[PDB]
């Protein structure tokens, strides 16, 4: 009945660095367990009561706290700890799970990769436009782009489908889809998405035109 | 026992209270052609840790020259603080 | 319970052994107690208690007796007409007795073997012949009367005249099985 | 019939893995002489205890049981277990017991390292009624008529630390053995196999 | 004290001329006896030295 | 090894209802009480089942008194939550879980894969596929545009799953009572638009299967 | 273990008529309850084995008249006589002599032990019934009070649970 | 068992020993106790060689104490509601 | 009242550096819970008079080496020394000889009887450190478990309460 | 019968007596039998001593009705190995006869 919440919401460590998150309680908790959820499938056996691992749990792991608040301090940041925990308790009746800390990989900064493409020819026949900007290969994953349309900026029907950090290169991706009535679409020109990078101090203009081709 | 834990083994009685009078005084040798027993032992036992410390054949140092003792509380914080 | 049988033609002479094997299953064998009892213990040496019971048809004549092994004898587990004569069966030791006067027959079977000891559980050639120990056979007459079914029964018990030798670990859970 | 029940024979069979949580039940055991699991694919047949055999062909019984838990580990593993006795019937909520829960009920140590291995632990009778009946004939339950007087726990008070060289689990037998036993009113019954 | 005696290692048995030493032994458990024949299906002395 | 794999979920109207599985192997059920954890998709996990070994104590939160129902079987060795009154707050993934016992409190080991039930009635919408055309480089990335779908599992094939280094599968998007996402494959210059790059999209729940080839306006 | 437990409380009134059974309870299951000492020795042992000591009080006004009766019934008043219940160890009660009286009877059960958590039938059931109408006339008080004190005797444990 | 037959004897006295694991049987209960706590044994018969001519065969079955019993707490008899016949 | 009750388990690793305290707990709190037969004892009795009882078993593989201390405190570890707790009734762990252990103290407490609803301060403390740290090379495992069993000895009872 | 297993194994074994055969006996109740385990803890050399358990008295070596005792051994526990250590143990049987007698001299071999 008691809720548990998590400090750290979206965490980004670099290799070889100290990281440490807090499931804070608003209650005196005895035992708070942890989880593991990666992306793509269910969490295992993880972290029990407050510093037992499990067999499978790799050894560089630490977890601590007397009373309220509780850490799970990680010694040594590796590559496979892309993923995220949760918390639980074990006294009430109605057992309320953590919030959620999404910890990544920090990676240097990388440029984002912009091919942005008109709709097809059968979406103007189904009278709608879906101006996508492809938006690949890049850190970090916070970036807001904004479009230029005209000389506007419409932040609406901006279709925003998330995937995570990729586990091989480190990188992150974005799908940036405008969804555009037939007429709406066949009214402006300038179809532009720039990327906002902590780098790229000049926002990189990457675009097309509807009147082309 | 009063309690009823039974145990294997018997354990003795484990750091007395006041072994020894600080006086160096005679109350031959002490260790000799008499071989040292306690200069090997076992320390995790409590038991074979209350073996008689010698490593050297030894003789008695003798009585000591002052009259008045100094290895008792009750003559040693008497003087006042 | 040992076994049970019926009739169905005049002077059918019945023969049936006592086999400890484990091997021949029931009814053709040891059935429900008695598989599991001749196996748990390995030699046998000594008698045993048969009580026999008649229940049927009426005015049918009968007679019971006994025969060792080792000598010629019917057919085992088949009904059919006796090959053997009034000399043989009596002169070996049998009993008289009319199916309307008492109906019932507390025998003893008593130990003739040549052998020292019988054993239950064995395989091979030594399985059919260092396991019998006796053979009771039942001869009718004055059949048959209005249609009515003739069927016997046959026993059997332990008796304060035999022993037990080398304790065997029992019957497993796919053998213990009755008729 | 003294000669085949407190000789001690295989009941059943649990290892203990390195892959457990403190305190996790690794195997519920249903305490009676009616207990019997084990069984054999070639030759075709399901192996039973010298006790159960004895006491199946009887209404009644009454006396004490002694398990026997013999480890065969290395010389190099270690770790601890609990043996509690859980009494009452056969049909409880049994696996919902807390660990400190179980120190409550008569119990014993034991150290999995050493030389030497078999534990006999002793079940006392503990019941309600001085006669307990054969309840396996029936194909109904019925409160009132049981068959086991308690119930084993083999909990995971410690767990398992190993060298590298050898497996990370290490077998635990249970023989079947028993003392100070009574059994009257005979019946005929093949019991069928305790698969828990 | 109680002191729980232990299996011996070392033992020295056998036959008369095959002579055997472990360093693993066990003890040599025993039942039974050598049964003799009342009812003497052999009339005559057993095959030995003196008369083969 | 331990495979608590679940069976069921699906579409079903609010206000209908449904009854859930999960199989299992690989050890003995008697014993460890189980559990359904449902994953809601903010991410949001909550416990609203757990009965014992027998069919007897039941632990409900306050949630689910009285809506859903847990049944099990000790010879079957699977599991059953029967459901009922079905709303748009239980629209969620549901995962079949094993509870084994600690020293003060429980704990849970292995976890299923994974149920999908969506409470929701719009119509069953088969998917539409459109191709992305620029209107350069060693490496473009092209896309198809996988719009208008309601049933959430589908799954877009990018020559045989051959291409798997750059395909960026983006998410399905719930946008007009419809999942919308925009799968996207990276195929060089020397392949594009000189071999096939065609994506096969598949889906289970409504059984149809589109294959839609990028090429160039 | 061994010391008096009031289980009930209820009232005796002038309004009920003859033979009416006022009490109707069980003495074993009140005196299993959290709100006991006995209950911090039965909560780890299963197995029980007591005599039954029953002690009641009562308190009328000396304007009143009537009696009631107390009668220890093993099981049930299945099919048991009212006007037979002397038979029993009982004490009865009246407005002209006493207010104290005692019954101490022993384990009257189909077994020897005793399980608390599916017992088959209750093994004592403390009976009270009108023995004679309480009658008043004008300004006496039409009320009086009943209160059963009941205490265990010589009891055994056997067999502890880990179980609550 | 026994083995008799009906143009013998025809009447059988027998004991009937106690085959009981619990200590003792209570004749007056209620509840789920009374199916349980009160029965002690259990006599049935099969019959055979049936049937001939017609006619009627039926079976009748008494009971009496025997000196190996005792008798425990002396109860209040049954009300005249009770006590019938068949 | 008086057996054997497990109240903590820790595992002791290789990665601990020197004189680091693998427990602090308190032994007379933690036999102070719900699921103990102790707790039927203590419920109803307030005041609380005992002797401490400990024995502590672990486990190593052979392959380690490295060595533990357990020293009984009375209060607290306020200003103690490491380098001086043999002077406490103590007992060392080897990887070496042995794995068990056994220390017998009285009970030591500025008072004589005990109150459970509000100490003062904590009776004893039992304290595990690291005397020497635990190394391994490659393939030998890098876990070894610790377990404390501790129970009542001598114990008086006096005051019942009603409260619980 | 002695073994010899390396320290860094583990299993057991079983050596029973068996009587005619192995018919219908039980595996789980064979230590009824007089027999001796093994351990890869403690021990490797056990002993047995069994008498002449047959239907007869003397024996007949040209045709046997069935075998007089068949020594079993029987895997009581699994053999484990991890990496390196050894694959294999030995095993070998030392079996006598004890009080011999000898009647009734034939001429055919």
């Amino acid at each position: 009945d008691i809720v548990l919440t998590q400090s750290p919401a979206i965490m980004s460590a670099s290799p070889g660095e100290k990281v440490t998150m807090t499931c804070s309680a608003t209650s005196g908790l005895s035992y708070i367990h942890w989880y593991q959820q990666k992306s793509g499938t269910s969490p295992k056996r993880w972290i029990y009561d407050t510093s037992k691992l499990a067999f499978g749990a790799p050894a560089r792991f630490s977890g601590s706290g007397s009373g309220t608040s509780y850490s799970l301090t990680i010694s040594s940041m590796e590559a496979e700890d892309a993923a995220t925990y949760y918390c639980q308790q074990w006294d009430v009746n109605p057992y309320t799970f953590g919030g959620g800390t999404k910890l990544e990989i920090k990676r240097a900064d990388a440029a984002p990769t912009v091919s942005i493409f008109p709709p097809s020819s059968e979406q103007l026949t189904s009278g709608g436009a879906s101006v996508v900007c492809f938006l690949n290969n890049f850190y970090p994953k916070d970036i807001n782009v904004k479009w230029k349309i005209d000389g506007s900026e419409r932040q609406n029907g901006v279709l925003n489908s998330w995937t995570d950090q990729d586990s091989k290169d480190s990188t992150y991706s974005m799908s940036s889809t405008l969804t555009l009535t037939k007429d709406e679409y066949e009214r402006h020109n300038s179809y532009t998405c720039e990327a906002t990078h902590k780098t790229s101090t000049s926002p990189i203009v990457k675009s097309f035109n509807r009147n082309e081709c | 026992d009063d309690s009823g834990g039974f145990s294997t083994t018997v354990s003795t009685e484990q750091n007395v209270p006041d072994p020894q009078v600080g006086i160096t005084t005679m109350r031959m040798d002490v260790s000799g052609v008499q071989a040292p027993v306690g200069a090997i032992t076992t320390i995790e036992d409590p038991v074979l840790a209350k073996k008689v410390p010698e490593t050297f054949p030894e003789l008695k140092p003798g009585e000591s020259r002052h009259t008045s003792d100094h290895m008792s509380i009750y003559k040693f914080m008497g003087r006042s603080h | 319970f040992l076994c049970t049988f019926t009739f169905n033609s005049n002077n059918k002479e019945y023969t049936f052994p006592i086999t400890l094997s484990s091997t021949s299953n029931p009814p053709h064998g040891l059935p429900s107690t008695l598989r599991w009892f001749f196996n748990l213990f390995q030699l046998y040496r000594g008698p045993l208690d048969l009580t026999i019971i008649i229940t049927g048809a009426t005015d049918v004549d009968g007679m019971a007796w006994f025969t060792p092994v080792g000598l010629a004898v019917d057919t085992p587990w088949v009904e059919k007409e006796s090959a053997l004569q009034i000399d043989y069966k009596t002169a070996l030791g049998a009993v008289r007795f009319n199916t309307r006067r008492t109906g019932n027959i507390q025998i003893r079977l008593p130990w003739y073997s040549y052998l020292y000891a019988v054993s239950g559980a064995l395989d091979g050639l030594g399985d059919k012949t260092d396991s019998t120990f006796g053979l009771v056979s039942i001869q009718i007459a004055n059949y048959n009367h209005s249609d009515e079914y003739l069927s016997f029964s046959c026993y059997l018990s332990v008796t304060e005249q035999s022993e037990f030798y080398f304790p065997r670990a029992p019957l497993n859970s796919n053998a213990m099985l009755s008729t | 019939f003294t000669t085949w029940t407190s000789i001690p024979t295989l009941a059943a069979q649990f290892p203990f893995n390195a892959s457990d949580s403190v305190g996790q039940q690794i195997k519920v055991i249903p305490v009676d002489p009616y207990f019997f699991q084990m069984t054999n694919t070639n030759p075709d047949q399901k192996c039973i205890t010298a006790l159960a055999s004895i006491c199946q062909m009887f209404c009644f019984w009454r006396g004490d049981l002694v398990f026997d838990f013999q480890v065969f580990p290395t010389k190099y593993h270690s770790g601890r277990l609990l043996f509690c006795f859980v009494p009452g019937n056969e049909l409880i909520d049994v696996t919902g017991i807390t660990l400190k829960q179980a120190t409550t009920a008569p119990c014993a140590v034991m150290d999995i390292a050493g030389v030497q291995s078999t534990l006999r632990f002793r079940v006392p009778w503990i019941s309600d009624t001085p006669y307990r009946v054969n309840r396996y004939t029936k194909e109904a339950h019925q409160k009132g008529e049981y068959t086991a007087i308690g119930k084993l726990i083999v909990y995971c008070y410690n767990r398992l630390t190993s060298p590298s060289n050898v497996a990370h689990h290490v077998r635990v037998n249970v023989y079947l053995s028993a003392i100070n036993l009574e059994c009257f009113a005979p019946l005929y019954h093949a019991m069928d196999v305790t698969t828990q | 004290e109680q002191m729980i005696q232990s299996v011996d290692r070392t033992a020295v048995t056998g036959a008369s001329y095959f002579t055997s030493v472990d360093q693993s032994s066990v003890h040599t458990a025993e039942v039974g006896s050598h049964q003799i024949e009342p009812l003497k299906t052999s009339v005559d002395k057993p095959g030995s030295k003196k008369t083969q | 090894e331990v495979k608590l794999v679940e069976s069921g979920g699906g579409l079903v109207k609010p206000g209908g209802s449904l009854k859930l599985s999960c199989a299992a192997s690989a050890f003995t059920i008697t014993t460890y009480g189980m559990s359904w954890v449902r994953q809601t998709p903010e991410k949001r996990l909550e416990w609203v089942a757990t009965i014992t070994a027998g069919g007897s104590y039941t632990y409900y939160p306050d949630s689910v008194k009285g809506r859903f129902t847990i049944s099990r079987d000790n010879a079957k060795n699977t599991l059953y939550l029967q459901m009922s009154s079905l709303r748009s707050g239980d629209t969620a993934m549901y995962y079949c879980a094993r509870k084994v016992t600690s020293v003060a409190e429980y704990y849970f080991d292995y976890w299923g894969q994974g149920t999908t039930l969506t409470v929701s009635s719009p119509k069953t919408t088969p998917p539409s596929v459109y191709p992305l055309a620029p209107a350069a480089a060693s490496m473009v990335t092209l896309g198809c545009l996988v719009k208008g779908y309601f049933p959430e599992p589908v799954t877009v094939t990018w020559n045989s799953g051959s291409l798997s280094s750059g395909v960026h599968t983006f998410p399905a998007v719930l946008q007009s009572d419809l999942y919308t996402l925009s799968s996207s494959v990276t195929v060089p210059s020397s392949t594009w638009p000189s071999e096939t790059v065609t994506c096969n999209v598949a889906h289970p729940a409504s059984s149809t299967k589109v294959d839609k080839k990028i090429v160039p306006r | 273990g061994e010391k008096f437990f009031l289980i009930h409380s209820a009232r005796w009134l002038t309004t009920h008529a003859l033979f009416h059974e006022v009490a109707k309870l069980d003495v074993v299951k009140l005196l299993y309850n959290e709100q006991f000492a006995v209950q911090g020795l039965l909560r780890y042992h299963t197995y029980a084995r007591f005599g039954i000591e029953i002690q009641v009080q009562i308190n009328p006004t000396p304007f009143q008249q009537g009696g009631l009766i107390c009668a220890m019934v093993p099981g049930d008043q299945s099919y048991g006589s009212i006007a037979s219940l002397t038979v029993y160890p009982h004490g009865l009660l009246n407005c002209n002599i006493n207010n104290v009286v005692r019954i101490k009877v022993p384990f009257i059960y189909t077994r020897g032990a005793y399980h608390f958590k599916d017992p088959q039938y209750p093994v004592w059931e403390l009976t009270i019934r009108v023995w004679s109408e309480l009658n008043i006339g004008t300004g006496t008080s039409a009320y009086t009070s009943l209160n059963v004190l009941a205490r265990f005797t010589d009891l055994e444990l056997h067999g502890l649970t880990p179980l609550s």
